């Protein structure tokens, strides 16, 4: 609904040869960069590859995290995206190597088909026959069903507090029993279908949420009951006997044919934020046969990485991290590149503006930033409707660009020290 | 198909190169070069498997890219299951809720494997009749046998708990835990609509109804944490104590372990702790380890740093390795020399079989070539990058046209310092 | 006592947003944190590989029942094609969904094992100075371990009855407010939402109330606040002349007399 | 353990006689 | 507030026995149920806390221990 | 009983007269006259009690004798009030903040002292006769004065079968609360022994009357007060040092309570001294938060040991004396510990060896002082013990002048070592 930064980019223009269009889907020139995106986007499809990180370097306002955008868009919703920041890893309820390793194991998804089948229906009998059975009775509209329930469903029941007149839901495939509530013949109307409701779930989930819900116990009935709360916090699921069993597990039903592997893509933000130590963690990590596919991002040349203090490299990122990652250059864009976006982005958010104004916005872009001549959109329509005109005339963002000043005339005026 | 563990950087060490008198052989199965770097990993393998001694070091040195985490991997993949090779990186202990000296030592006692042998008789069959009036009877059913048992006050209470009833296949031991194991024989279906989570109808069992259960299962010498709580058992698959009181750590288990190993009821089978990049570590953690190794069931420890004369984490002190000289004394350093010409086409071209890579000689080339002058990882990646550049391109083996063409569209390190002329 | 208890006036249509019966997966196929306290080794790992029940046995058991034994020795219109067959495929998908979930519910083995735990599980007193639970004298925890030293650590039982002295006396910090439960909860719940609540807090007060007898005598003094029953009489000059006066009568052992004209001063 | 059968078909000829 | 102290046996009992381990207390006077009234102090802070860190009673909010 | 001599068990007390006049080398302590009587004088105001937080300072040279001072100051006050005894660095927890221990250091060393009048009934039971149908019985309590007999009610008769007393034994009940403690067993108690029984252990029977009033006495300090006040946990002084009162009614109650029983003549105060040794470790937030902690009316006095000079203040980059901001120095008053001469240093070593049960000839005397005097006299004093097991091992009767020879050629201090750290020695 609401246009985001990055919402115009709907993919990598690049046609059937793998040659980067000048201007399609949202994107325009850096046509060597999104050529190199396709080519490592074609490995995602591949599957068969693992622990590879590709690294987008290039200055400020360049299109490195367009391009990540756009390599998960085109890659769609079937095989997992992560998104993290450098700077989310200095957490403090949970070590950064441990971070690091579950959303590289949260990176891969896993598509599985959930046979499962649940009755629903208003319950008309309940007699359990020291019980070897339940007799239950259910009635949706298309007729009445009499179900048979193991003893220890009837358990459920009871606790649930069902009796003749409530909706309920039971699953054949675990016993979850679920109160609806009462019927709204005495509450929640009567269910409308095939009581025996039979349908193919080919939801997907990810692999660490297999971690998660192993890392904690989940039931009752005992001193257990207290472990419910105490603020639940997450802690590290050690790599020895835990991750490992995961895989097995994994590994049993991919080769009985039930789960289905689909390596995921993760996206790092501004590496250069990152300490040594877990650089180093990370470049031992990756090595992993099953690490995923890692699209890192800077934003900063040659400077100290964090940690060292007395020890600079290229990209903020130590050589030894920096060898192994292919190295993906973004460049500044020209003014008919920035006129291009501004106009993408336009048309994208729906304002309609003059060819006078588009030219004076793409030299404010060329003149300050290709971002800070996009900013520079909205208000310049508000206004433009606020005067009445519904077009976005040249004496709009010149004016505007007086209300909103830059980052370059912002340090011109702080030169005062003042 | 894909499987979980798919190929990756080290994938193709399918264990270590050596012949029966540890030579190391130029083209074997994985490794390739590096004669007296994986004569020396053999030489450390073997007093591995030996396990006769405690408190050994082995430090491989060399630049990056000389196969320091490809040997390791080699001597992993060489020592089978049997024994624990716990391979931790070095920065893998600095953690919140444990200390820089905890974590050393659960990853020491998790490098420590232990087969437990346990033997007990158990009591198996499908449950006809349970009768109780406290006391009572109990009719038991095998294919074998049909039997009674009275049923005591305890006994009663178990069952009572349990709800167990017609027709379940209960498990009965002395010192009665009464697993119920299986679900019911008869009495089906309940599937008509449902089944509990924990239902497995599975047949009731054949044979005698008593039987001798032995089960041998491998855990680690960090059961501590198997003991160190009310319920151990969980704290073993999350985060867990912040630590384990030495009072118990250091004592108690050590002579229980040393009891069930004179009885003969288990047996300790040491193993193999790699800490990788180890440069990392802070003097307190070197401090320890010169203690830690002196200890009398430590594991062997292979260290792999690619830092020369550095300062120490914590220190202004330069050192060579990075590591303090009272750490390097008790070590064992092993050099890795880099690779030539010849090795590096050789590993290139394993690498392209690993995935299948059909590659001409002029591409094999021209790929040596290029990671000669820049790196041998990226010459590896491009491997792949030409092989997905040319598959878009309908064709069937890469030439150096393609190879080319990756060399041009993804930079190396090298080259990107250089064309940061920008300073954006 | 702040009688405005600051209940949570929420939505309602957010009381519970991840319920959804038919857009859930079967996460129990990968549940191994559940399998270390219920499942044994000896039953994943023998047991199930060769008695997993086949289909073929699955479907000839559907037959004819027969009686049990009666034990007494002392010595050494017509019916619808369509209907039926119905019946007899609906009958048929019972039996695969059996099949399906008999064979699912015991797919995967325990990482550790019933036994394997109870081996490497140690007399709850690990390291204590105190021994574990000794059957008898048969075997060493019993000689192992001294009755004078087990009189050296005392339990928080001992250390209440201790301090009781001083517990009466000391503790007299009343807390500035009182809140009445922690806060409602003001919505249109699903009717299933609160009847779990109280289930829980039943089972919770069953099990652990009965065991916080002991700090009861605490949380009264924490909770209210009265007179020392001296608290004027320590500075009453009149009454401490009194009570000098009858405590040196009383060493006599003669009656007295005391004259009061006031039902409150007599009180 | 074939003790049992072999007492059940003794008793269950007895039982068939009487 | 809900809670409840035990004074002690009424006075007209302590001749039942010599000694007893009993605490001893006359008959209440006045009404059986009282209201009355009382001008207290308090900071925000104190109503901060009590509603952040609840004790209360009727449950077993006892588990803030 | 077995309570080994540390280093500062030779003193028993500052050496002062009734005039606090302090002497040569009695009650343990030798020479260092001037601090010893500003230590009097400060120890005379502590016993007096009327004024609260106030601060002094003992500094010196390394050895010579401030935390000697200290402990026998600590000596001379004994018990019945309270000396708490820290480390500069022992206040930096991981669990509570610098203020919330030295808060805690300053309440632990105040004392309160309920005093009641609680009457019980001390005697030798005779018999205990009860009848259960509520059970109903009787006891006869004898002292060697006079006999009775009670009436025992039901609670009575159930917390006397809880403590299973029997005839013969010596028992005190509190007839306010009916707590009963069994002494011990009379010689009556005999029990005819023809069973399994293994106790003789007899006394005698109470003395004196039957029902007598005497005086109980509860003190704790304010600190176990708030602690056991803070929560439900009534604990927390013995299981673990988990802490963090926070500020609000909790001390501010106790305080307000404490002024009122003071008032009423519930329990005063009894005021105590904190001895803080190496102060220098305590932050610069420690010192600001003590500036006004010293304020308090429940502050209690404190000493603080100083070795440090002209040097910066932990936790910033200020140069200040004694490694203390003149902030928190302006409310101390400063008393400097002087260098012992040869006589002092001779006679300290002589007091040290004859404390230790070492006897040490007239040579061994002359040439253990010259040791410590050209070397520290800790070095000095140490030695003691080393020369006596030499002796020991060749079965001699007093140390001497070679056995200390041996010992010092054996042992090295510090300037030696350093001397002989000539080599690289992975610096
Ligand atoms: N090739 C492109 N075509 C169209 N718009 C682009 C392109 N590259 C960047 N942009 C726009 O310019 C802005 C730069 O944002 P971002 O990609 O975060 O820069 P950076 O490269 O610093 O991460 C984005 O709003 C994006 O929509
Ligand atoms: N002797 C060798 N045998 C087989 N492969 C090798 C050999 N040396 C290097 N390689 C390949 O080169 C890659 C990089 O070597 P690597 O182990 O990362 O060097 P380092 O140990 O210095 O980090 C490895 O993934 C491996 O596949
Ligand atoms: N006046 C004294 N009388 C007896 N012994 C002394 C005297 N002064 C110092 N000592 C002894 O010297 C030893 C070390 O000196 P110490 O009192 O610790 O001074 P400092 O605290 O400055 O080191 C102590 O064991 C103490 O017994």
């Amino acid at each position: 609904q609401r246009i985001a930064s990055h919402s115009h980019v709907k993919g990598l223009g690049l046609d059937e040869s793998g040659l980067a269009k000048q201007a399609a889907s949202g994107l325009v020139g850096q046509e060597n960069a999104r050529e190199a995106c396709g080519v490592i986007v074609e490995l995602i499809k591949s599957k068969k590859m693992a622990g590879r990180a590709v690294l987008l370097a290039g200055p400020p306002g360049t299109g490195k995290t367009a391009l990540a955008l756009a390599i998960a868009q085109e890659l769609g919703s079937k095989v997992p995206f992560c998104p993290m920041v450098g700077s989310e890893v200095y957490s403090t309820e949970i070590k950064k190597t441990e971070v690091l390793m579950e959303n590289f194991r949260r990176a891969i998804g896993l598509r599985i088909k959930e046979t499962k089948e649940v009755y629903e229906g208003e319950v008309t009998e309940l007699t359990p026959c020291t019980i070897s059975h339940v007799i239950i009775g259910l009635k949706t509209a298309k007729g009445t069903k009499q179900l048979k329930l193991d003893p220890s469903i009837f358990e459920s029941l009871q606790k649930e507090r069902v009796e003749a007149g409530d909706v309920i839901y039971i699953e054949a495939n675990s016993g979850a029993v679920k109160r609806q509530g009462r019927c709204d013949t005495y509450y929640v109307p009567l269910p409308k279908g095939d009581v025996h409701k039979k349908k193919e779930i080919i939801q997907d989930v990810t692999l660490h949420d297999l971690d998660v819900a192993n890392a904690r116990p989940q039931g009752g009935q005992d001193i257990l009951s207290m472990m419910g709360q105490l603020m639940k916090p997450k802690k590290t699921e050690i790599t020895d006997k835990l991750r490992g069993e995961i895989n097995k597990v994994v590994n049993k039903y991919i080769d009985q044919g039930i789960a289905e592997l689909v390596p995921g893509v993760l996206f790092v933000d501004e590496v250069h934020m990152l300490d040594i130590e877990c650089f180093t963690y990370l470049h031992r990590a990756l090595e992993s046969s099953i690490a995923p596919i890692v699209i890192f991002a800077s934003n900063r040349g040659n400077c100290v990485i964090r940690g060292t203090e007395d020890i600079t490299s290229p990209h903020g990122i130590p050589l030894d991290l920096l060898d192994r990652v292919m190295i993906i250059r973004t460049m500044l864009y020209t003014p008919q590149e920035m006129k291009q976006i501004i106009k993408i982005r336009a048309q994208t958010e729906g304002i309609n503006i003059s060819e006078e104004a588009l030219n004076h916005l793409g030299e404010i872009g060329t003149k300050t930033t290709l971002r800070y001549s996009v900013q520079l959109l909205t208000p310049a329509n508000l206004l433009a409707k606020i005067n009445g005109k519904d077009s976005i005339e040249k004496e709009h963002v010149e004016e505007i660009s007086e209300l909103f000043y830059d980052a370059k005339s912002s340090a011109k005026i702080l030169a005062d020290q003042q | 198909v894909t499987r979980i563990e798919r190929i990756g950087a080290h994938s193709h060490i399918r264990g270590l190169g050596l012949d029966d008198a540890l030579e190391p052989r130029q083209a074997s199965q994985g490794m390739v070069g590096q004669l007296a770097a994986r004569r020396a990993a053999g030489v450390v393998l073997e007093m591995i498997r030996e396990g006769k001694i405690a408190g050994r070091a082995v430090l491989i040195a060399g630049q990056p890219g000389t196969g320091k985490t490809a040997i390791a991997m080699g001597m992993a993949q060489a020592l089978g299951p049997d024994t624990p090779f716990t391979a931790i990186a070095g920065s893998e202990i600095f953690s919140l809720e444990m200390s820089k000296t905890e974590a050393l030592t659960q990853a020491f006692r998790r490098s420590i494997g232990v087969r437990i042998k346990e033997e007990t008789e158990i009591i198996e069959g499908e449950v006809v009749e349970i009768q109780i009036d406290k006391v009572g009877k109990l009719t038991l059913k095998t294919t074998e046998m049909e039997t009674i048992y009275d049923l005591g006050t305890k006994m009663i209470e178990s069952l009572t708990k349990d709800k167990v009833q017609a027709g379940d296949v209960i498990t009965i031991d002395k010192a009665t835990g009464k697993i119920s194991k299986l679900g019911r024989s008869f009495t089906r279906a309940r599937d008509y609509d449902a089944m509990g989570s924990q239902t497995k109808f599975v047949q009731c069992p054949d044979g005698e109804l008593q039987k001798r259960k032995e089960v041998v299962h491998t855990v680690s010498l960090h059961e501590i944490d198997v003991i160190n709580s009310r319920t151990q058992g969980f704290l073993a698959l999350f985060s867990g104590d912040t630590g384990e009181i030495k009072s118990e750590v250091r004592e108690q288990i050590n002579a229980k372990v040393a009891e069930w190993r004179e009885e003969g009821k288990a047996e300790i089978i040491p193993g193999v702790l790699f800490i990788d990049e180890v440069h990392m570590l802070d003097i307190e953690s070197f401090s320890f380890l010169n203690r830690a190794l002196e200890s009398d069931m430590a594991p062997v420890l292979i260290m792999a740093t690619n830092r020369g004369i550095t300062r120490i984490r914590g220190t202004s002190y330069q050192s060579p390795h990075g590591i303090p000289i009272d750490l390097l004394d008790r070590l064992l350093i092993v050099s890795t020399t880099p690779y030539s010409e010849k090795d590096t086409k050789q590993i290139l071209r394993i690498r392209c079989e690993e995935e299948d890579v059909e590659m001409s000689e002029d591409a094999y080339t021209v790929l040596t070539r290029i990671g000669l002058e820049t790196s041998l990882r990226y010459a590896i990646q491009l491997i792949t990058a030409a092989s997905l550049v040319c598959r878009k391109r309908k064709g069937t083996e890469v030439q150096v046209d393609d190879i080319k063409r990756v060399y041009s569209l993804f930079l190396d390190e090298s080259r990107s310092t250089q064309y940061m002329k920008e300073y954006q | 006592i702040t009688p405005g208890i600051c209940f949570s006036t929420a939505s309602l249509v957010l009381r519970a947003t991840d319920v959804h019966p038919l857009q859930r997966i079967d996460m129990g196929r990968f549940d191994l944190i559940g399998l270390e306290g219920r499942v044994s080794r000896y039953e994943a790992d023998t047991f199930l590989p060769r008695h997993r029940l086949s289909r073929r046995v699955l479907l000839e058991v559907a037959t004819a029942p027969d009686p049990p034994p009666r034990p007494k020795p002392v010595k050494m219109p017509f019916y619808l094609d369509s209907l039926e067959e119905k019946r007899k495929r609906q009958r048929s998908e019972r039996l695969e969904r059996i099949f399906q979930l008999s064979e699912a519910h015991g797919a995967l083995a325990p990482v550790y094992g019933t036994e394997v735990l109870d081996f490497c599980t140690l007399p709850q007193p690990v390291a204590s100075p105190i021994g574990p639970r000794s059957p008898g004298p048969s075997h060493p925890t019993f000689w192992t371990y001294t009755e004078a030293a087990h009189r050296a650590v005392l339990f928080p039982q001992q250390r209440l009855d201790q301090l009781s002295e001083i517990i009466e006396r000391f503790i007299f910090v009343m807390p500035p407010v009182e809140a009445p439960p922690p806060s409602l909860h003001a919505c249109h719940p699903p009717p299933w939402l609160a009847p779990r609540q109280a289930a829980f807090q039943e089972q919770l007060a069953s099990e652990l109330w009965p065991r916080a007898r002991p700090l009861h005598r605490i949380v009264c003094n924490m909770r209210t606040q009265f007179p020392d029953l001296r608290l004027i009489q320590y500075d009453c000059g009149k009454l401490q002349t009194l009570a000098v006066l009858l405590r040196q009568l009383k060493a006599e052992g003669h009656r007295v007399l005391i004259f009061t004209q006031m039902t409150r001063m007599l009180d | 353990a074939r003790a049992f059968k072999i007492i059940r078909e003794a008793y269950k000829k007895y039982i068939t006689a009487h | 507030s809900g809670a409840v102290k035990r004074q002690g046996r009424c006075d007209t009992y302590a001749t039942e026995f010599d000694l007893e381990a009993e605490e001893y207390v006359p008959l209440p006077k006045g009404d059986v149920h009282k209201k009355k009234e009382i001008i207290q102090d308090v900071t925000l802070h104190d109503l901060d806390v009590a509603n952040a860190r609840p004790q209360g009673g009727q449950d077993i909010l006892s588990m803030m221990g």
